[PDB]
């Protein structure tokens, strides 16, 4: 198992920059698949952002796609999501989480999941 | 990505003694799969170890571009962890790891241990399961890039819906474009191979396709 | 006078998130040491989560980075955010609570129950 | 003709004993591997023990140590000796085995699976 | 955890001995209390006797005392039972059992359990 | 056994003291519980009868024979036998004895090579899994004194409940203890009680004379 | 040599609450005395906190003291402040910090030191 | 060095069957050459059965060729004699030995030894 | 003619966007490679490609199979410095000591009071991620191969260490073995034989530094 | 064209902090991996810390939990947050950057270094 924990949320203005980070308590951390998700008010967890245990492989919703970069630190055990030109589509609460199994996008694939952070943005 | 080719190829293990296999003819193309079916005793390792060289034709020729990654009937497991195990002095490519493990049916028993792949084997360590043994066996060697691929009696000692996804995922889907000879006498098997090899008391009672052998 | 109350049971189907709320309510002086229990059919009454006063967490192997315990000193609230459920999650959650009524002229504590909420996950 | 039968199933008590069997009747050349599998209700099937023609034997992590597997060749039978029974262990017990007939003119086999058996674990029982 | 194996079973007449082994393939065989137990046809598995993991503690049901004699090997990962001046009501099939917790001499309290062998007097 | 006499200490000199005119006799074989809030001086009361605070006014009178139970659990490198047993030499008897009491017989038994699984390198434990590791080497000591500082703060009530009932009062039954508890649980138990609050004891008497509110 | 990373800082109404964390990366991290310190406009950076390897000793400035409070999860690697009945007065860089030597409440004393966080409080 | 146990011995009718097992106590069971051997009163003892430490290579004496199978269980330390359609020849005592010598059947090359098993096929 | 790609188009889910679009490049004898290109282009892809984990849907690919090839992300074994490096391949100690010198890693192996003998844990969780990086090119140019492809191992380098570690080991220890760099620095690609630019899939660019300097 | 930037250098006591600053100034398309630098009289240059565009970070063994490495790629600056100071890092810090102009016409990155900071430690 591993102990996931958000940080770097809050609000900012559109076109803005946020940086979210999220450090893990366990062993194996390179074992698990990494993921960014977010979940808006009223709306279901949805996918935004994906790191292999090694970091070889990032995938990224298209809505977000070259304004958001996902990395990873397993020196550190941590994953960090950089959200660049921010648009109020992009309120919501962002969640990190870990899988212990290969190469999937869909958070049903996830079991450890974090507390989460509120990211708000207004025009 | 190789062609394997046997012509009237006999052997002894013994000089003077009772041939372990007794004329021997196939040719195998690139990237088929042959499986090598017969009773206990038939001579089916055999015929692997001669692919291999540590058995000398007395009469007959062997044709094949080596690069080839053998699975033995019997599980082995080095001390140090179930990744060292796998990868075994081979280069670490994550995707090709990870790939090799799903299609091994390794994910799960892994994931069951809170070290994941850095557990470390051997007595010292951990005992794991026949099963759990021979997947990392056949993991090991799916795992090294060969040309050719011998796999000796990989399911012997796994039960038949872990064999099932195995045999579909792996061997059929994962190794679908690399030349492959299965040594197995299931039809399940059988119904999946290019070419299929019968033997019994170091003789070839069948060569042919699967149509071939349902013709019979 | 003193009592907990659990709230956000119920039915849902595996890999389903829920949140778990237990308020104390009535005369309290303060709250000391609050867990989460559990109850499945068969089996004993054990430990899911707990949390001190101060805010360190302990946790059942079965449920560590999954489920995660937090509390509210000012509401006097314990909660127990439920992710990727499976059906081994299905039992009756008990809220525990070390409470000081405020009629106490020293700082002893008192173990206090709730009444449980069923949580039953479908596959 | 191939019939694999079960036996030896039903309602126990937690901690009793139970005597799983399992018989191949018919036209059998041969038959090399057998084994106990188990579905219990909602869950996929799963594994219980093995057993090669020669009697190497395997087994889940749940059951080693408690279950034993054995097999008698003369008979084409295979046993699961069942003890220390919990009420996880409740589910429908089925039969495999890799049979070659009578009529296979090579030694090649076939998966044959049993109709299974209902192994209830509860304070029901007497 | 463990698997057991026992042997030394058999036919005897009364007033002769027999000894029983049970070898232990697993890990920490020294933590498990073992215990050899007999269920005569008709009957229910009655305990024997006990062995602790060190094997400071022995325990013999009264029927079997001063008659029978348990013993263990930590190395040898063994366990024996010495059945000397047997009776004929001795008759059954002897389980070699591993407990897991300690000291109880209830079979409910013992996991794993051997195949038996069948003792005829 | 144990007696503190208009006792005082402090940590800084010219600071605040830390325990100001503590007094109190705990006769052979009894139970006494130490409560207070966070910051009283529970642990510096125990601090001062190991010697590690020298009281500036007042005495102190003991038996050597003193087993200490920290509030913060501490592993050694090594098994877990290796952890419980430490220095003192292994009895089998005792050993499974305080293990049960302790309610670690499940959790070792969980594991293949169970009482030898290397700790600390090594597996990591729940903070319960060590808190009831450091209470099982403390109990495993032969001491004449056992001072148990709050070690039932990271355990779940249940198990709490059973250790308490099976370990501190079953199995402990004839020895000298001082458990730092403030639950009233605990404190029904107790043969004398010690309220403290900022340095002062403010109760101390049995529990029918705490009752008597 | 530990990396210190803190989070939880931002903008807070007076006579309100903020928890600050402090994950520290690195080998032996019981060895180290942890600190909280703070960096005034125009001041020096001042101590707040501290709390001993294993958490036995922990020590407050006089102006946070009954209103902050200093913890730790070694296992977790982290030390947090919970800074209740927050005043404008503790505006301040938040900077968290590691002692190789103990017991020392001196920030000159502490050689490994986190980014800080910023903590405003408005009226 | 390896301590070894047979047992399985006994009475038996002709056409009849009996498994002989034998477990070895001691380190690197897999490097050692198992082999089943028969000492019939009044004669040598005489090779029955071998297999290699791998379980790989198995060889039979011409006499119970078809009729016996050695096993081996290198996990739980143990080698087999399955003994079908028994023949009055073949009473003797069965002996178990270890090799560490790689791929002889004479009993010579042999140097570790059971007790033996007394084997007896009436009618 | 070591490497030969003739009109290669791949994908990685079938039906899906081509990950690289006609690929052609001829790449001789102990030449550099030099493959630049934005975030995402294919690069890595490409090179997956030559070592057979990713199978092309159209074209075809020429090579001898002696390949050893460098990840983007250093890995590291549990066992000791010397373990790491010589893996698999048998010792040779000029090799060895040429390798570690070359790779900048000497100094930081002679710091440890058991030089290469000290035991590092699976990630090396201990080392810097210059000193992990460093070990896992290590271990690729120690490989003797026909073939080098090196996917960005200067990543997380200093540019001191990287500018050595170019100079002295890629371009002087390897200098007649044929290599791929994945590369997108300026001070690399003037040192380039020729250079494959790559964009979405697509080759932009393909041909010498003097050509891509007409431009 | 570009220009890189250093400020914050100076002398000051051991045990002082000092945050050195470089920014990054011109026709700028993109920065990738910036990190500081260090040059003690007599010896040879060598790394400090370095940063990735996407904030990975690493250090000399010399300054690792003691210096911080951060950048803001909003403000194309990277910055050395330098605590506990000792006199043996006196020396002259420079900073570095792989920057693409606007003018190149693909995402190749050129390398391009600062002035020099003189940072000095006085044991008194
Ligand atoms: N290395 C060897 N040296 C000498 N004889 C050998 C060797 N390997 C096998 N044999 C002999 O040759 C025959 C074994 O053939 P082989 O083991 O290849 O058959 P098989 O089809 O693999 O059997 P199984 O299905 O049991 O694996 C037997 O007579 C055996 O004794
Ligand atoms: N070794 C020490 N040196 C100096 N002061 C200390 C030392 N240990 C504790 N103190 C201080 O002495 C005071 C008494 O704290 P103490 O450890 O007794 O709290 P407590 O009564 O045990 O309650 P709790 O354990 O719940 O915090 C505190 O102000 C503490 O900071
Ligand atoms: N193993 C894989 N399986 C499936 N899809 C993959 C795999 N690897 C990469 N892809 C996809 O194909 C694309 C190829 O990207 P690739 O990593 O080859 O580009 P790149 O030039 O290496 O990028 P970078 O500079 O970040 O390394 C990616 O966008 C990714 O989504
Ligand atoms: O015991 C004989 C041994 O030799 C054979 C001969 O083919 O195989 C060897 O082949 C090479 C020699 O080219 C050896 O280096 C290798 O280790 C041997 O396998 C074979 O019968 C046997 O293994
Ligand atoms: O997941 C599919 C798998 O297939 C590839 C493509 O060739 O490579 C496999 O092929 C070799 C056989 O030559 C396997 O042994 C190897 O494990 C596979 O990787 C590759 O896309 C994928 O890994
Ligand atoms: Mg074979
Ligand atoms: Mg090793
Ligand atoms: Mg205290
Ligand atoms: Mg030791
Ligand atoms: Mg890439």
């Amino acid at each position: 198992q591993v102990q996931l924990q958000e940080s770097g949320g809050g609000l900012v203005q559109a076109g803005g920059s946020l940086r979210l980070s999220c450090t893990a308590s366990g062993r194996a951390f390179s074992w698990y698949v990494m993921g960014w998700f977010r979940q808006a008010p009223g709306k279901e967890r949805e996918f935004v952002a994906t790191v292999s245990g090694n970091g070889s492989r990032r995938d990224y919703a298209d809505s977000v796609k070259g304004r958001f970069t996902i990395s990873r630190d397993n020196a550190k055990n941590t994953v960090y999501l950089q959200m660049n030109s921010l648009k109020p589509e992009d309120t919501a609460v962002y969640y990190c989480a870990a899988s212990s199994t290969y190469y999937y996008t869909d958070p049903e694939k996830y079991d450890y999941w974090g507390q989460g952070t509120q990211v708000t943005v207004s025009s | 990505t190789t062609e394997v080719v046997m012509e009237n190829v006999t052997a002894f293990w013994e000089e003077g003694g009772t041939p372990v296999l007794k004329d021997i003819n196939f040719k195998i193309e690139r990237g088929q799969l042959l499986a090598v079916a017969g009773s206990t005793g038939a001579g089916k390792t055999s015929l692997l170890m001669m692919i291999m060289g540590e058995l000398e034709p007395s009469e007959g020729k062997i044709k094949h571009s080596g690069r080839i990654s053998f699975c033995s009937q019997f599980s082995w497991i080095m001390p140090g962890t179930i990744k060292e195990n796998i990868i075994f002095g081979v280069s670490y490519d994550e995707y090709r790891y990870r790939s090799v493990i799903k299609a091994c049916q390794l994910e799960e028993d892994i994931s069951k241990f809170a070290e994941k792949d850095n557990i470390v084997l051997g007595e010292g360590g951990i005992t794991l399961s026949g099963g759990q043994r021979a997947r990392i066996s056949l993991a090991r060697a799916v795992y090294k890039d060969a040309d050719l691929y011998l796999l000796d009696s990989p399911f012997g000692y796994l039960d038949v819906l872990t064999e099932k996804e195995i045999f579909e995922s792996c061997v059929c889907k994962l190794m679908a474009n690399k030349t492959r000879i299965l040594v197995t006498s299931k039809m399940e098997h059988l119904k999946k191979a290019d070419k299929i090899l019968i033997l019994h008391e170091g003789s070839s009672y069948f060569y042919g396709t699967f149509s071939e052998l349902q013709n019979l | 006078q003193v009592q907990l109350q659990e709230s956000g049971g119920g039915l849902v189907q595996a890999g389903s998130s829920l949140r778990l709320a237990c308020a104390a309510t009535g005369s309290i002086r303060s709250i000391n040491n609050m867990g989460w229990y559990r109850q499945a059919p068969g089996k004993q009454r054990g430990m899911v989560a707990i949390i001190t006063r101060v805010g360190n967490t302990d946790y059942a192997d079965s449920v560590k980075g999954r489920f995660t315990i937090s509390r509210d000193n000012a509401k006097n609230t314990v909660y127990l955010q439920m992710n990727s459920l499976k059906p081994e999650d299905t039992a009756t959650y008990y809220c525990h609570a070390e409470i000081t009524e405020q009629s106490r002229p020293f700082y002893l504590t008192d173990d206090y129950w709730g009444q449980g909420t069923q949580v039953t996950v479908s596959s």
